[PDB]
């Protein structure tokens, strides 16, 4: 841990690009990981900050690092909507089909919170449509179950 | 949100299929009571 890392996980979180931008001009840890495995990309991925994201990555933040029960900060991004967020990500190598511990992807969370855009995006970068849960539930089945029909059509 | 309360499992069947509450009731905001009904001058309003 490092005095830096923390101010650094604090700005990504509260979106603060500029404190990233100067973190970032010191060396501060792309890596540096919260109480519960959150790096800073984590926190832009979920809190929703573009910049941020993008920032980070082109200082060797890891894409695909994964918190304390597997989510991916695709995982966050898919499933609280950040379509643009998605798209940086995949485009740096983020992996789509990624599984959390509960086998859970970025398409079933993208799917159940019905981010019809964000599917698409995933299904274009290759999200296996016909992966499973710890219960054997497919994007479609939580389309099925939510009542989402065009969800349901676009994957098919 | 009524989408919630419709995909509430009331019972998985023999074969594997789920009734859901949307299956045997339609699930809307509404009235607490459905009594009182006011109009200012002729159009509707509410009020205390």
């Amino acid at each position: 841990g490092s005095d830096l890392g923390k101010k650094l996980l604090e700005a990504a979180r509260a979106g603060r690009d500029d404190e990233v931008r100067i973190l970032m001009a010191n060396g501060a840890d792309v890596n540096a990981a919260d109480v519960v495995g959150w790096t800073p990309l984590h926190l832009a991925a979920y809190w929703g900050h573009l910049e941020i994201v993008e920032v980070l990555l082109k200082n060797g933040a890891d894409v695909n690092a994964y918190d304390t029960l597997g989510s991916t900060p695709l995982h966050l991004a898919a499933h609280f909507g950040h379509l643009e967020i998605v798209e940086v990500l995949l485009k740096n190598g983020a992996d789509v089909n990624a599984k959390d511990d509960n086998g859970i992807t970025p398409l079933h969370l993208a799917a159940n919170r019905g981010h019809l855009e964000i599917v698409e995006v995933l299904l274009k970068y290759g999200a296996d449509v016909n992966a499973q849960d710890k219960f054997g539930k497919t994007a479609f089945d939580i389309s099925i179950n939510n009542g989402n029909e065009d969800l349901a059509e676009i994957l098919q | 949100s009524t989408e919630e309360f419709g995909k509430i499992l009331l019972k998985v069947n023999q074969d594997g299929s789920r009734v859901l509450l949307r299956d045997v009731a339609k699930i809307e905001l509404g009235g607490e009571n459905y009594d009182i009904i006011a109009e200012f001058n002729g159009q509707p309003a509410s009020g205390l």
